[PDB]
């Protein structure tokens, strides 16, 4: 019931609707609140509702309620901090120091690892949708354009992920792409967060294709097999070497560089589960920082 | 087989439990039957057709339909609106292009208005508490269907047509789990067309033997050699076509010598 909440402010728009911040006057508890105005009920926010129901993780946004009235409908939120995108732009250049950057990776990693083991995929992790707390925490957030997947896979939509974020199954039209399309938003995340600039910043396509192939190689068979099948592959494509991960990430250890490495592998099944890169050495010494206060 | 198999399967199986409808709810149905359901369904099934839906889809609606009957009581004339709403939000969650709610409304023979639909879609979801990600036939037969030494079309069409008919009739199939009908009508289906039965894979990964599907495996057989005389046909109609690879047309076993 809207009677016990007070909106603060207008945060933004996420997938769809628009996030305001607010507090709860009988708890005292802060919010946030996802307004949808109601074609019926759209397809984002049943997908999203429905899912995010089923997923409690510490690493996973919690939906506190579902508020449902005639004509407007609003997600109950737990508010933390501000996103990522938004911490990134407020810090400083020296401002996200490598252990915080390894707690969010591994954080994220566990996030993921749930969706994906409880068959969710994502599908549009980016800055913009990785919450933070003033405690460390971080959490995926926005499930819009989430879906649950089946074993094995049907094809699903196309062009999904936000572009510079998107894995070279979805630019080369696979028929099939499943947990793997997460993993290589997150590796793009976490080169991001450590060189403090996008890593693939297309502005189409095939800009996008070309920007991951000058850092990666271009694919052949013996990298990607079934690569030159691909409906939207091209034996026109540019021939790039591929460069050493201590010039794509310089300020990274031995240990980030392999494991940025197994999340950015051009094979689907080649590349590294959420579930298994826990395990990587990266996060041998792991600990929970604490990140700046600027908003 | 990617890493995540046992923990999805894991999941399913704890989740079928908790979206299953209520067993006798058509008992405390004041006003409609099974076979005003089994007319439905069958209906749901020529939507489908209409417009190429997935089958998950149809099995999605199913479910969603017996959960709402299993608490709420609906008048026959009211029964198509709860289905129509059912199949537009299955529509949703699970279809790429979904019809749109106009398209609906026109498959209803104009029995309803759009803002009937609108309003029904509303109600469906507030007393399925939004809960729509629930676990189907189809799901587990997918997970099965990797068990095949090899893989064979046909088996994997016929299963799909046997765990689609169990749909049509609430007596008895609404006793079983989604996992379990699966079961017997991957058994069935191996049967029929290789002669194999339920692998020995399967029943260390789902725990099931062939005892224990027994039971559904006997009601399963029995709506199978029956299926030419039921009432409803258009999912022998539908699996006629090649894109089922007219499983359909296949002869069901004289005896499964359990
Ligand atoms: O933060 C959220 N973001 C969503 N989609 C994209 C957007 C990012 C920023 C504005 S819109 S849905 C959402 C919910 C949510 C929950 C807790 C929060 N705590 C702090 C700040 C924003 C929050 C947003």
């Amino acid at each position: 019931s809207m009677e016990n909440f007070q909106k603060v402010e207008k945060i933004g728009e996420g997938t769809y609707g628009v996030v305001y911040k607010a507090r709860n006057k009988l708890t005292g508890e802060v919010v946030a609140l996802k307004k949808i105005r109601l074609e019926g009920v759209p397809s984002t926010a049943i997908r999203e509702i429905s899912l995010l129901k089923e997923l409690n993780h510490p690493n996973i946004v919690k939906l506190l309620d579902v508020i449902h009235t005639e004509n407007k409908l609003y997600l109950v939120f737990e508010f933390l901090h501000q996103d990522l995108k938004d911490f990134m732009d407020a810090s400083a250049l020296t401002g996200i120091p490598l252990p915080l950057i390894k707690s969010y990776l591994f954080q994220l990693l566990q996030g993921l690892a749930f969706c994906h083991s409880h068959r969710v995929l994502h599908r549009d992790l980016k800055p913009e949708n990785l919450l933070i707390n003033t405690e460390g925490a971080i959490k995926l957030a926005d499930f819009g354009l989430a879906r649950a997947f089946g074993v094995p896979v049907r094809t699903y939509t196309h062009e999904v992920v936000t572009l510079w974020y998107r894995a070279p199954e979805i630019l080369l039209g696979c028929k099939y792409y499943s947990t793997a399309v997460d993993i290589w938003s997150l590796g793009c995340i976490f080169a991001e967060m450590v060189t403090r600039r996008a890593l693939f910043p297309g502005d189409s396509e095939i800009d996008q294709l070309f920007r991951i192939f000058r850092t990666l190689g271009t694919p052949d068979e013996v990298v990607w097999p079934g690569v030159t099948s691909m409906p939207d592959y091209k034996p026109s494509f540019p021939k790039w070497a591929r460069q050493d991960f201590s010039k794509v990430v310089p300020p990274l250890d031995e240990d980030g560089r392999s494991l940025l490495s197994q999340m950015l592998h051009y094979d689907p099944n080649k590349r590294i589960s959420a579930k298994a890169a826990l395990a990587h050495p990266f996060f041998q010494d792991v600990t929970k920082p604490v990140p700046h206060l600027r908003l | 087989v990617p890493d995540y198999h046992e923990d999805i399967h894991t999941y399913l199986r704890e989740m079928e439990v908790k979206c299953k409808p209520k067993v006798g709810y058509m008992k405390k149905q004041p006003d409609i039957t099974n076979s005003m359901r089994a007319i439905l369904v069958d209906w749901l099934v020529e939507v489908g057709e209409e417009y190429k839906l997935q089958n998950e889809t149809l099995h999605l609606a199913v479910n969603y339909i017996d959960r709402f009957l299993s608490s709420m009581s609906v008048l026959r004339g009211k029964l198509q609106l709860v289905g129509t709403a059912a199949m537009l939000l299955a529509s949703k969650f699970e279809e790429i292009y979904p019809p749109e709610v106009a398209e609906f409304v026109y498959i209803t023979d104009d029995t309803y208005t759009k803002k009937q639909v609108l309003r029904m879609e509303h109600l469906v979801l507030k007393v399925l508490t939004f809960d729509l990600a629930a676990p189907t036939v189809n799901q587990f037969l997918t997970q099965y269907f990797l068990h095949q030494q090899p893989a064979n079309c046909k088996v994997e069409s016929l299963a799909m047509f046997l765990g689609e008919l169990s749909l049509i009739d609430a007596d008895p199939y609404l006793k079983y789990l989604p996992s379990v009908i699966a079961g017997a009508a991957f058994h069935l289906a191996l049967y029929t067309v290789t002669g194999q039965s339920w692998p020995e894979s399967l029943i260390r990964k789902t725990g099931y033997t062939l005892e224990s599907l027994k039971p559904c495996l006997m009601d399963l057989h029995q709506t199978y050699l029956k299926a030419p005389q039921h009432a409803q046909q258009s999912i022998r109609e539908k699996y006629k076509n090649s894109k089922y690879h007219g499983v359909s047309l296949l002869n069901p076993p004289e005896t499964l010598n359990l």
